[PDB]
């Protein structure tokens, strides 16, 4: 069973946009889809139901004019639309398929970030150095995500990326580090990999003593 | 309308632990066929239990819901080291579904630790950018609980902070990471920084100086 | 029209 939720959107504010929650491994007609904001990573707001047979809907009052939810089953896909978009709309959006008074399927989320601003490139910087830590230090990058490799990944024991921390200014920044032989200083090379596909970028940073 | 949940609860492996589901509307009952989903690091949700108290396919025997008194219950009997996740309570309410704010359940499945601490100051390439980030990372504690706190000199630190929350390493400890931002003429400013990080009651702190 | 149940465990409006 797989509920596949369409990918991650970036949007102006006053635009619209449309999820996609496409079911597989399971008969969709079975169940009625479900949807859910989660705020903050944290907080979630039941949005609405449809049900794909009869296209029946109950929708929290309080997105109404704010999301449609419609059903092509032919397709086994279930969409939401989000109108009038605003900074608040910004959130993590799940589709879930019930039935009984119970969910019995998750999609994965789909992010959505409204925003006037446009995709921004980290900058990367060196957390220079038994055993001894060293790192990259992933600064000011937007929207999400940033992957971090070492040595092309050639090395990953004792590595740990850490998640982002969203700032107040709207950037996201990350670190990654690991933890390496001290006898190995200065002769081993270590080089971090920071990718950031939303702004088409690619840094390489040795981490040197 | 509210759901309320316990916001953290404990407990050891083969325990008995019971969360709990509140309505403000009054006594939760039958007609609000309670939901409990558990959310999974990766946003990986799992419906549990719904309807009248029935397990979702699949789900593990030892989970049951019901009713004590006049909340909405979710029974871990046997809890298990993987059951350690967030679990969020659902009551309908006539036509709308209404959640909790989820429960951070522990499950005391590997031994304790206190953090190890490590705090890097501002680089020199930073600094050259015009900024300066102490980064101050947290790793291999559990269980995954900590306050960091930033000192300059020997003065809280009110602005300019930024701290994830605790996730799971290659090992299945925890780590976490927390951020000063500051202006070189603010790092500057002070004979040094620390970063205090308090677990299970004991504080580990790393000091750093412009120097 | 409130939500019911049907047959197959589904919403339906119900009077
Ligand atoms: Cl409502
Ligand atoms: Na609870």
């Amino acid at each position: 069973v797989q509920l596949q939720q369409s990918g991650p959107e970036l949007v102006k504010p006053g635009s619209s946009v449309k999820i996609s929650c496409k079911g597989s491994g399971y008969t969709f007609t079975d169940y009625n889809m479900e949807w859910v904001k989660q705020s903050h990573g944290k907080s979630l707001e039941w949005i609405g139901v449809i049900n794909p047979n009869n296209r029946f809907t109950s929708y929290n009052q309080n997105f109404r004019g704010k999301a449609t939810l419609t059903v092509d089953k032919s397709s086994s896909t279930a969409y939401m639309d989000l109108r009038s978009l605003t900074s608040e709309d910004s959130a993590v959006y799940f589709c879930a398929g019930s039935r009984w008074y119970q969910y019995d399927y998750w999609g994965q989320g789909t992010t959505l970030t409204v925003s006037s601003a446009s995709t921004k490139g980290p900058s990367v910087f060196p957390l220079a150095p038994a055993t001894a830590a060293l790192g990259c230090l992933v600064k000011d990058y937007f929207p999400e995500p940033v992957t971090v490799s070492w040595n092309s990944g050639a090395l990953t024991s004792g590595v740990h990326t850490f998640p982002a921390v969203l700032q107040s200014s709207g950037l996201y920044s990350l670190s990654s580090v690991v933890t390496v032989p001290s006898s190995s200083l200065g002769t081993q090379t270590y080089i971090c990999n920071v990718n950031h596909a939303p702004s088409n970028t690619k840094v390489d940073k040795k981490v040197e003593p | 309308v509210v759901v309320t949940q316990e916001s953290a609860l404990t407990t050891s492996p083969g325990e008995t632990v019971t969360l709990t589901c509140r309505s403000s509307t009054g006594a939760v009952t039958t007609s609000n066929y309670a939901n409990w989903v558990q959310e999974k690091p990766d946003h990986l949700f799992t419906g549990l239990i719904g309807g009248i108290n029935n397990r979702a396919p699949g789900v593990p025997a030892r989970f049951s819901g019901s009713l004590i008194a006049d909340k909405a219950a979710l029974t871990i009997t046997g809890a298990q080291t993987e059951d350690e996740a967030i679990y969020f309570c659902a009551l309908w309410y006539s036509n709308h579904w209404v959640f909790g704010g989820g429960t951070k359940l522990t499950v005391l499945g590997q031994p304790k630790a206190a953090p190890s601490v490590t705090l890097f100051p501002p680089s020199s390439e930073e600094l050259q950018a015009n900024k300066a980030t102490l980064v101050c990372l947290i790793s291999d504690f559990y269980p995954g609980a900590v306050t960091v706190a930033w000192k300059a000199d020997s003065s809280p630190v009110k602005a300019g902070v930024e701290t994830t929350t605790p996730s799971k390493q290659s090992n299945n400890k925890y780590a976490a990471s927390s951020y000063l931002s500051l202006t070189p003429e603010q790092w500057k400013s002070h004979r040094s920084y620390s970063c205090q990080v308090t677990h299970e009651g004991s504080t580990v702190e790393k000091t750093v100086a412009p120097t | 029209p409130i939500p019911v149940l049907d047959e197959n465990g589904l919403f339906a409006p119900g009077p």
